[PDB]
RNA sequence: UUGAUUUGGUGAGAGG
DNA sequence: CCCTGTCTGGCGTCCTCTCACCTATGA
DNA sequence: TCATATTATTACGCCAGACAGGG
């Protein structure tokens, strides 16, 4: 069964694998994460109201009143989108937030308050989503990119080998909140451990755990184990449990029950382990050398005389053993300090620390974080009970205590946010155990360690940033409040909220300006993934690593679609599958696997799951079962693709396109290009302009449905029917009774966008597909967008390409085009310019809008009213004058009337005018004369514009040559556009050229439908020919049910089939070859692909016979005449005297340093003398050269450059005294 | 080695267009140093005809005729 | 200056200097007052700091800042850095009478012109359009003459061809590294917004057609005019500084054509007939009595010039092809025979366009670069070179291959199973065999290409070098090599992961057969290590060419 | 062909030549005879 | 015209050498109207006439007397390009 | 004597 | 007193194009 | 409108160059 635009035309789906999960909503990232931001949600999480709950009851110091909340809501906008994009406000919501203030009497922890009062106050606007996941910031139509950023929780980096110069490796360690201050663990190369608050100055790290109220005895408690001397007959014998003899060199004469186990000289192995275990062997007499190198634990004092024997962490002598001996402390502790296993930092650092007791440390602490101003008991104490201990200043999160008990290997995952005692050690535990050999270090690409901030997080720090400033204003002025006089507006104020959260929407690094040309760039502008921003790496500094594809991207993020160029690897871009997880983690869905049968239930896994679980591949043959069908099957065990048995497995991935994104797996055959050729195709692919007649890949992929309804470009149908079709103005549906309400009786009527500006100048525009009294379905479209066609995503058209080298016309990447492209207009783009004219009060009175401009004769009063403005629609180019604005007293009078730019021209389609009260409305203030006037160019095609395919094969069309030139095959069809083959051994992106077999088969079948068709045959014969054409081949999915579409939609399929039979291709699953050769015999065509053809030129056949096809081709927007520029004399700067850059300043070349140095390798001394001296800066020289040139005489008369006099003054202006000598 | 070569030159300018200008320029200042200029780089700044090119006869008659 | 609005957006050193005369005024006030001693410590230390603000913000402690956290630019910020006088203003300049827009092909130039729109030659050459009408007596003011090119009437453009004629202009790749991305030309107009760049010299400026813009100087002087022809025209521009190596060598479609004009096939028409000159192998060539590679006995006369300076002609019957005599004649008169009796890949041609620079001279070198260029675009046009999905030739032995690399890593790994061999002697034998099968692979699909073609030519079969399209542009040395074209047909080897060592199960499968998701990913990684490689390399190129043009 | 000329710079020829491939470089027994 | 560029420490003495007036007073400008400050950073008497030829204030709409300096105007008499080096 | 403001500076994205 | 970790400064590619956004205070 | 004058984040990678520490 299908829909009814489904039934229209049905593309011929290869593709062998049935897929079992289908493509979740593609903008789901953006509308989920907003939607968590605003909800009423109780329980608190997240959202909101877990600002408000943070927040609030606000009480003050003692102040004896309590501010408490109760619920919030959003009103209404008061402007929807489409007048707010026109107006220019932004498309926001009013925050109504009911405040209950309640004020107590003297001495009311429990009393009840003597008067409340309460109101549902404003604070801010927020800005809400558009249902396409975008903003309307200032008019324009803003995007904010989710963030990749480092997860909270410890992470032990190592930092191996560039430290130290001496191979010696380090251990850091650091514990990295959400909120708040960040603390480091690090070794130096003595071998001593270091604490660093915040990447401050360096303390030795022991000092935090004197900082906790531990002793050096408990210190010594917690990392190290006691090796207990007994004083005994004689030599104070020793404990020893075999287990610490590990690998050490026997030192003295091992032996006890009367019998010599190990002697002197031998290492100590495990089997004198098992030895001394069987022999049971604990207590043994030592020497006196022994004990002259080991470590006391605790402390001794001489019980009789009342003094200290030795202090902890000392190391023994003889005379110390006969201090200790003779006073009558039995029992001795000491540290065992193995040197393989059990190192001695903590000792070390022990030694080194210069300090003592509690408050020293704290004293220590305090001089390090704030120094100058003095460290007393109060303060130091307050600053380091508040820097990791309290819940307001200290905070990692629900995700950094996840990950901070899954890095330690506790049991729970929730708990407090703020740190503990336990976890300092247990980090510190971690870090020696690191150092010592067990454990190992993290990585910080691994996905699993990397943590996605979204619109929803982003907005909601910002707006707890204004929620925190506000209570401390609010706490300003309640200390201060007198009652009962103020009700609560003169204590909280609107201002910081809306000011934060505008601060973010506006001017940030991630809410930036949509790419908007195209439904793909839309859509894969939405989901995208950028390392950036505020707390991650920057561009120009990092690095190698993070610019690197690590094997935990497979099905989170797309491994091809990154942009070149100076960030790479930086703007990831996110899967076709890959959901978000609820920590904000990436999880991908994979198919369950219980035993030999594969099942079909899903089951979604992050980085730190798909490790421990083997998860085999997406193309692994099972028959009808879910058995696989080998005994062996490839899968990847911990990020290394290996092949593992039959039954092993416990996942399987749920479908081939899960790998790449939604810009890549529209690429047809992506399995044989290169994946250099894919990320340069998937990048210029989001770049099309969309032409004016929208044309139907017929390669496509199956994923242009799902891309073109997921963004909203298309009027998808709310609740299905029939229709009415008024539609001139807007699409009116009449609705099934199932779907209809009871009361609320309705019909649907669809609003179409005509034609309008888009964010990159291109036009958005929406076109009716439905006829009149035509049944559509729920989710079935209806106006089709820009770059769509029947639903499906049209970005470029399908033309018929050959591939030969033609008479050197498409050269190196050049594409040589016939002129039945440009006579058809199937390139002939639309764009729209909006131009603004304002009539501000700079000066001197007011300026004006009158046609009575000066000076310049008729030659003003032309496309104007009688008296003033562009009138409404006519042919104007540049030079021309569209809306009169010009003041006198400014004779004396001048024209800033603003007027067409130069090299444009176009059709002004619309004028709008919110100006001053008086022009003969809704705006701002400030601004008097608003006027806007939107021109509209059409643009062609041209020799220097620039095409492309799918694949990467970039081109600037070089030649329009006539249709009599073209290279004819022998039936008499001129092919369309020429490209050149020698691209495509070296640029290995070999997947065209199947496209191009594949184009031609499609192109075949409809060029057979069209035949039978036109020569028009009763409709038996053509349901059995589109039989033949949808059956074709191997086992695939679509077969189709061709017998029940009723003798009438078998005959609009195929007027919709008539242009070419549409295929899909698959991303990894596509079609293989010998179904092209089949599809190719099915059609009429030969089976090579390769037809003989004839020359336009000299009739004569081109030998070797040549590729002939069809490959969709797709018009960038890097349109030559928006390039074109040139300079002769116009305006420069202010401060120099050098010629101003860009186009739309009418500026020249910067003639740069490699440039000199070039002209210099010649004996270029004259030209670099008139190129530095009069070309660009020297004022007197310039005017002599133009009055030079124009009299007729080619002299320079150089002088000295301005803008070395800019330096000498700029140089001078310091105590440099820089001079010009002797003549 | 290269960058200390050209940063260690008889002339401020052409140790001042490349890196660092505060060392070379405090350094030529209060050593009170002087800039015959002689080279590519100076009358590239200066803005006059560089001695190597067409402009080494001109710079051949300007030294010939101190 | 104020910007666009009614607020004046104030420079930096605005606020600096502001500063320091707000705290100097302070301090003159204090010590009119008799302030005690912190007070003007204070005030004095306050002064100090900002007057070290002024002059060198941020040497000392963190930066003042005005807008918004950004410190602010002080004086030798204004000197030193990227962005100072002598990197931004000094050394390099903005420059009038100067264009920029893409490029695009135009074969039919000769070297020493290239194609410049008629829109920008309008627009560069204002000044010498306005002395020209002057001259004339057309017009009289110069407001008159601007307000004719302001019009573009119809006598303007002859104006134009007469001011352009003999006029050079330096065309500018935007990455220029070397002295041979500058080289002035003589413009040809063009009804077009592109300019027409000569192909061959496309290979001195690394331009390739992809979207490429390039820049438009106009040599304003007389001097600046003879420079442009006598130093830095294109025709003077042959041969690379940097070595003796010919840089007008033909790049990618001339050498196709010329690969496949003079080849031999063993049976063709007018096989092994006798030909009394070249002209009539063209004649035989275009009427449709010969193929354009057919063996044949022809007479042609070279010039070898063995006396001191004097031509001497000598003519001979050599046993050659079609193709080869048509190909004569174009070379000039100097060079023997031989330099094109072999097949004629890519290092033959630059080294015959090399010889006949060491021996003719400039001009003829000139002149037959251009002909070289002609008659392989002409003739690359008449061949018909595509490339299909046929061409790309699966050896029939690869799966063979690739079953007895899986029997030997099967009988290492149940050596595995057993404990007999060691973990890196495993890993060390598993990438011997498949670097073993992946060298036995590129010989079977080597051998599969280079010789496929069999034909017969009047009895038993006869085996020669092929046809095949991917084979010509391999062998031809126009665009691939043998690492390409392995992997197109053969297996594409061991791709490693990004941790440097190699990954132990290869990427079995080439680009004709599909590779799976796996195979991709890893294909993945090599490419994106290639590309973050190339994207952060430059910077320390170019950094490298800076030091060494600065120590020189 | 001929010797460098009086006057043409070869010190920025020589580095530009030597700093211009760098974009195509890359960034990151016993004995036995052969012969007779 | 001129051989080596000399470059060398600057003497007190030589800096009120360079100098045209002493900055006194930070007001930039009036920024309600279009006029500097009298006498303040962007000073009339210290530097220059804004205008070409022209008192500022009012005085000298012509070319006859270039230089003549009223107390109603406390303004140097020269070209708009005369302050950029002073 | 016949007319006028971006460069300034930040951020984001793109091309070769 | 000659090695020595350690800290502080100083580099880090050219050319081009599009867009938006710009100090608070205040009797 | 017209003078008043500066605070609560961290996450580069060498590579010279100067400095207090100690056998
Ligand atoms: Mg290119
Ligand atoms: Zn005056």
């Amino acid at each position: 069964v299908y829909s009814y635009t489904e039934k229209k035309r049905i593309r011929k789906d290869f593709g062998k694998r049935p897929q079992v999960l289908d493509v979740p909503y593609l903008l789901s990232i953006q509308l989920d994460s907003f939607q968590k931001f605003i909800e009423q949600d109780p329980e608190g999480q997240y959202g909101l109201e877990a600002a408000f709950r943070s927040v609030f009851p606000i009480q003050s110091y003692s102040g004896n009143s309590e501010l408490q909340y109760v619920s919030y809501r959003l009103g209404e906008p008061v402007f929807d989108v489409q007048e707010c994009q026109i107006r220019g406000v932004t498309y926001s919501a009013p925050l109504r937030v009911k405040l209950r203030l309640v004020i107590y009497e003297r001495e009311a922890p429990e009393g009840t308050v003597k008067d409340i009062k309460e109101q549902e106050v404003y604070m801010g606007e927020i800005p809400l989503m558009t249902d396409n996941g975008t903003f309307v910031i200032n008019g324009t139509e803003r995007v904010i990119v989710s963030q990749l950023h480092r997860s909270p929780g410890v992470f032990f980096d190592s930092d191996k080998g560039k430290t130290h110069s001496s191979g010696k490796v380090l251990y850091n360690a650091r514990i990295i909140p959400y909120r708040g201050s960040w603390l480091d663990f690090e070794f130096d190369p003595k071998d001593n451990l270091f604490v660093r608050i915040d990447r401050r100055r360096k303390l030795p790290a022991t000092i935090i755990l004197r900082a906790l109220n531990y002793t050096t005895e408990q210190i010594l408690d917690l990392f190290f184990e006691k090796v207990i001397f007994e004083i005994r007959d004689n030599k104070l014998q020793m404990e020893l449990v075999p287990e610490r003899l590990r690998g050490e060199t026997a030192s003295f004469d091992i032996e006890a029950n009367g019998k010599v186990y190990v002697e002197k000289g031998r290492r100590i192995t495990a089997r004198h382990i098992r030895q001394l275990e069987k022999d049971d062997v604990k207590l043994i007499e030592v020497p006196v050398e022994y004990i002259a190198g080991k470590v006391v634990a605790k402390d001794y004092i001489d019980e009789s005389t009342g003094e200290l024997i030795c202090a902890a962490n000392m190391e023994l002598s003889l005379d110390l053993l006969a201090k200790l001996s003779q006073s009558g402390h039995k029992r001795i502790e000491t540290l065992f300090t193995n040197d393989l296993d059990h190192g001695p930092y903590i000792s070390e650092t022990l030694r080194v620390d210069p300090t003592n007791d509690r408050l020293s440390a704290l004293v220590e602490i305090y001089r390090m974080m704030r120094p100058g101003e003095p460290p007393t008991r109060e303060a130091a104490e307050s600053l380091f009970e508040n820097l990791f201990f309290s819940e307001d200043r200290y905070d990692l999160s629900a995700v950094g205590r996840m990950k901070f008990n899954r890095s330690l290997l506790r049991e729970e995952i929730e708990g407090s946010g703020i740190l503990s005692k336990d976890d300092i050690i247990d980090v510190m535990k971690k870090l020696i155990d690191i150092r010592n050999g067990k454990g190992e270090v993290d990585d910080i690409d691994h996905l699993g360690n990397r943590r996605i901030r979204s619109v929803g997080e982003m907005a909601e720090n910002q707006f707890r940033v204004g929620l925190v400033r506000v209570e401390r204003a609010v706490k300003e002025r309640l200390s201060l409040g007198d009652l009962d006089t103020l009700m609560p507006q003169d204590m909280i104020n609107a201002k910081p909220i809306s000011a934060a959260v505008k601060e973010f929407f506006g001017s940030s690094q991630l809410s930036q300006f949509m790419d908007q040309n195209n439904p793909l760039s839309e859509i894969t502008h939405k989901r995208r993934i950028s390392a950036l921003g505020p707390g991650g790496l920057t561009r120009e500094r990092a690095g190698f690593e993070v610019r690197d594809v690590h094997p935990t991207h497979y099905g989170r993020v797309c491994p091809i679609e990154t942009p070149e160029g100076p960030n790479i690897g930086l703007i990831n871009s996110l899967s076709v599958y890959a959901q978000t997880n609820e920590y904000g983690f990436l999880e991908t869905p994979y198919r369950k696997v219980t035993d030999g049968v594969v099942t079909d239930e899903i089951h979604y896994l992050s980085a730190i799951e798909e490790g421990n679980y083997v998860i085999a591949q997406a193309n692994s043959n099972l028959d009808e079962e879910g058995h696989f069908v080998e005994d062996l099957v490839t899968c990847r065990s911990k990020g290394e693709s290996s092949l593992f048995s039959r039954d092993q497995v416990d996942y399987m991935d749920v479908s081939t396109q899960q790998v790449v994104s939604v810009g890549a797996s529209l690429i047809p055959f992506l399995e044989h290009d290169d994946a250099n050729r894919a990320l340069m195709g998937a990048n210029m692919q989001r770049q099309a302009v969309p032409t004016l007649r929208a044309d139907k890949p017929l390669v496509g992929t199956g994923m242009e449905r799902a891309v073109a309804v997921d963004s909203g470009v298309t009027a998808v149908a709310k609740r299905g029917g029939v229709v009415q079709y008024v539609d001139a103005s807007r699409i009116v549906i009449k609705v099934n009774e199932d779907e209809m309400y009871p009361g609320e009786a309705g019909i649907d009527i669809y609003n179409l966008t005509k034609y309008t500006r888009s964010n990159q100048n291109t036009c958005i525009n929406q076109m009716p597909c439905v006829s009149l009294g035509e049944p559509v379905e729920r989710g079935d479209v209806l106006a089709d967008g820009p770059s769509t066609d029947l639903g499906e995503l049209a970005l470029g058209q399908n033309m018929r390409v050959a591939f030969m080298p033609w008479n050197g016309y498409n050269f190196e990447d050049s594409i040589l085009v016939s002129e039945r492209v440009v006579q058809e207009d199937r390139f002939t783009t639309i764009h729209i310019q909006e131009l603004a004219c304002v009539s501000r009060d700079t000066k001197l009175g007011p300026e004006e809008i009158t046609a009575d401009i000066p000076n310049v004769g008729e030659a003003a009063l032309s496309k104007l009213d009688e008296s003033g403005i562009v009138y409404i629609g006519a042919e104007v180019t540049g030079g021309d004058i569209l809306v009169g604005k010009v003041t006198p007293k400014g004779s004396d009078v001048k024209d800033s009337s603003l007027r067409v730019p130069n090299g444009v021209s176009g059709t002004v389609i619309d004028v709008q005018v919110f100006t001053r009260d008086g022009v003969e409305d809704d705006l701002a203030p400030g601004v008097l004369k608003i006027v806007k006037v939107y021109l509209a160019v059409k643009r062609r095609i041209q020799p220097g514009d620039k095409m492309a395919g799918r694949h990467g094969n970039k081109g600037v069309i070089s030649k329009i040559n006539p249709i009599e030139d073209m290279p004819y095959d022998e039936n008499g069809t001129p092919v369309d556009i020429v490209l050149n083959p020698l691209g495509v051994p070296s640029r290995m992106n070999i997947g065209q050229i199947l496209e191009t077999h594949l184009g031609m088969a499609a192109k075949g079948i409809g060029d057979k439908i069209n035949a039978m068709l036109k020569q028009q045959q009763e409709v038996a014969k053509l349901r059995e020919f589109i039989q033949r054409a949808y059956d074709l081949g191997a086992d695939v999915r679509q077969k189709v049910d061709l017998s029940t579409f009723s003798d009438e939609e078998v005959m609009r399929l195929a007027e919709n089939l008539r242009k070419g039979m549409p295929i899909a291709t698959p991303v990894f699953d596509g079609a293989k070859e010998a179904e092209i050769k089949e599809l190719l015999k099915l059609g009429d065509l030969p089976t090579s692909g390769q037809i003989r053809l004839y020359d336009g030129r000299t009739g004569e056949q081109f030998e070797r016979p040549v590729t002939v096809g069809y490959m969709y081709m797709l018009k960038l927007n890097h349109l030559v005449d928006d390039k074109m520029h040139a300079r002769s004399t116009g305006s420069y700067s202010l401060v120099t005297q050098q010629p101003l850059g860009g186009k739309a300043q009418f500026g020249g070349q910067r003639f740069g340093e490699m440039e000199v140095w070039a002209l210099e390798a010649y004996g270029a001394a004259y030209t670099l003398q008139e190129m530095l001296t009069v070309k660009s800066d020297d004022v007197n020289g310039r005017t002599k050269m133009y009055k030079n040139i124009v009299d007729g005489n080619h002299q320079m008369e150089p002088g000295m450059p301005e803008s070395f006099n800019v330096l000498l003054k700029e140089i001078r202006s310091l105590g440099i005294n820089i001079e010009l000598e002797d003549e | 080695g290269i960058t200390k070569a050209s940063l260690a030159t008889e002339s401020f300018i052409s140790a001042a267009s490349f890196q660092e200008t505060t060392r070379v320029l405090t350094e030529a200042a209060v050593a009170g140093k002087r800039d015959e200029l002689r080279g590519l780089k100076e009358n590239v700044i200066v803005g006059r005809l560089i001695p190597a090119g067409t402009g080494y006869a001109y710079h051949q008659d300007r030294m010939r005729r101190r | 200056v104020p910007l666009d609005g009614g607020r004046f957006a104030t420079s930096d050193l605005n606020d600096l200097y502001r500063r320091v005369i707000n705290r100097n005024n302070r301090l003159k006030r204090l010590l009119d007052l008799a302030a005690p001693d912190i007070i003007v410590r204070n005030e004095k230390r306050m002064l100090q700091e900002a007057v070290d603000a002024l002059l060198d913000n941020g040497r000392r402690g963190r930066a003042i800042t005005g807008s918004n956290k950004r410190p602010l630019k002080s004086l030798a910020d204004m000197i030193k850095g990227k962005q100072g006088r002598f990197r931004q203003n000094l050394l390099g300049k903005r420059v009038d009478y100067s264009g920029r827009s893409v490029i695009t092909v135009g074969p039919y130039l000769r070297l020493h012109q290239c194609g410049l729109p008629k829109k920008m030659a309008l627009e560069l050459f204002k000044p010498f359009i306005y002395g020209k009408l002057e001259l004339r007596g057309l017009a009289t003011t110069i407001k008159a003459a601007k307000k004719m090119v302001e019009r573009e009437e119809a006598v303007v453009w002859d104006i134009l061809d007469e001011v352009i004629r003999e006029h050079p202009v330096l065309l500018n790749r935007a990455p220029t590294l070397h002295r041979l991305g500058i080289q002035a030309f003589e413009p040809v107009l063009i009804e077009g917004k592109a300019i027409q760049l000569h192909p061959l010299v496309c290979a001195a400026y690394n331009a390739d057609f992809d979207g490429d813009q390039m820049a438009v100087h106009v040599p304003l002087t007389l001097e600046a005019q003879l420079e442009a022809r006598a130093l830095m025209m294109s025709t003077n521009n042959i041969l690379s500084p940097a070595n003796g190596e010919p840089i007008i060598v033909p790049s990618q479609d001339v050498v196709l054509g010329l690969y496949y004009m003079t080849r031999d096939c063993v049976n063709a028409k007018g096989e092994g007939m006798v030909l009394t000159g070249p002209k009539e192998a063209e004649r035989l060539y275009r009427s449709g009595l010969a193929s354009l590679h057919a063996r044949v006995k022809v007479r042609i006369t070279e010039y070898e010039k063995d006396a001191n300076g004097e031509l001497v002609a000598k003519t001979s019957l050599k046993d050659t092809t079609v193709g080869r005599a048509i190909l004569w004649m174009i070379v000039p008169k100097g060079l023997p025979y031989s330099i094109v009796n072999q097949a004629l890949g890519k290092k033959a041609i630059s080294k015959m366009l090399n010889t006949c620079y060491r021996i003719l001279g400039l001009k003829p070198t000139v002149i037959f670069a251009d002909q070289i260029m002609y008659t392989g675009f002409a003739y690359a046009a008449r061949s018909g070179a595509s490339v299909g999905i046929d061409d790309m030739v699966i050896p029939e032995k690869k799966h063979e291959i690739i079953s007895e690399a899986e029997a030997e890593v099967a009988e290492i790994q149940e050596q595995f199973q057993s404990g007999l061999v060691t973990a890196g002697e495993r890993y060390n034998k598993v990438i011997d065999i498949w670097a073993a099968a992946n060298d036995r692979v590129s010989k079977a699909m080597m051998d599969n290409l280079q010789t496929e073609t069999v034909i017969n030519r009047d009895g038993q079969e006869e085996k020669q070098v092929s046809f095949n399209s991917i084979y010509m542009m391999a062998d031809s040395g126009a665009r691939g090599s043998a690492a390409q074209i392995r992997q197109l047909a053969g297996m594409r080897g061991l791709m490693a992961k990004p941790d440097g060592s190699i990954i132990e199960t290869p990427i079995t499968a080439n680009f004709r057969e599909g590779l799976n998701v796996l195979q991709y990913f890893i294909s993945t990684h090599g490419a994106r290590k290639g590309l973050a490689d190339t994207a952060l390399k430059t910077a320390n190129s170019g950094y490298l060419t800076r030091r060494l043009v600065d120590v020189a | 062909g001929h010797i460098i000329n009086k006057g043409e710079a070869i010190g920025v020829i020589a580095a530009q030549s030597i700093g211009e491939p760098g974009t195509q470089l890359t960034m990151r027994s016993s004995i036995q005879v052969k012969n007779k | 015209e001129f051989d080596a560029i000399k470059i060398a420490l600057a003497s007190p003495d030589m800096i009120r050498s360079w100098s045209f007036g002493e900055v006194k007073k930070p007001e930039t400008i009036n920024y309600r109207t279009f006029k500097p400050e009298r006498d303040g950073l962007f000073c009339a008497r210290i530097f220059g006439p804004v205008k070409d030829y022209e008192c500022l204030c009012g005085k000298y709409k012509r070319l006859k007397h270039r230089g003549v300096i009223c107390e109603k105007c406390g303004v140097e008499v020269t070209q708009t390009k005369v302050r950029r080096e002073r």
